[PDB]
């Protein structure tokens, strides 16, 4: 925000807990938030997947 | 703006989540060597 001069706003996953990677090939928590877009980002402990 | 980076970038971390990169580096370089040290 402070280099740039742009916005933001700090909001919350439910699970809090990297989401999960389903059988469904589909995800809840962090994840699952952005397959429906509800959210923009993430900015936190990230675990790195292909 | 070449819409080419993720496709790329996953060969790019996949060489490691499989540690062929490993595998690539060690074949025309391996650590062995005459001088073991």
């Amino acid at each position: 925000a402070k280099a740039l001069g742009f916005k933001y706003e700090i909001y919350q996953a439910p699970d809090g807990r990297y989401g999960h990677q389903l059988h469904n090939t589909s995800w809840n928590g962090m994840i699952g938030e952005l397959i429906s877009k509800r959210a923009d980002l993430a900015i936190s402990a990230i675990t790195i997947t292909p | 703006g070449s819409p080419y980076r993720d496709l790329f970038s996953q060969r790019i971390l996949e060489l490691q989540d499989t540690g062929d990169l490993d595998v690539l580096k060690q074949k025309w370089w391996p650590h062995t060597g005459r001088c073991d040290l």
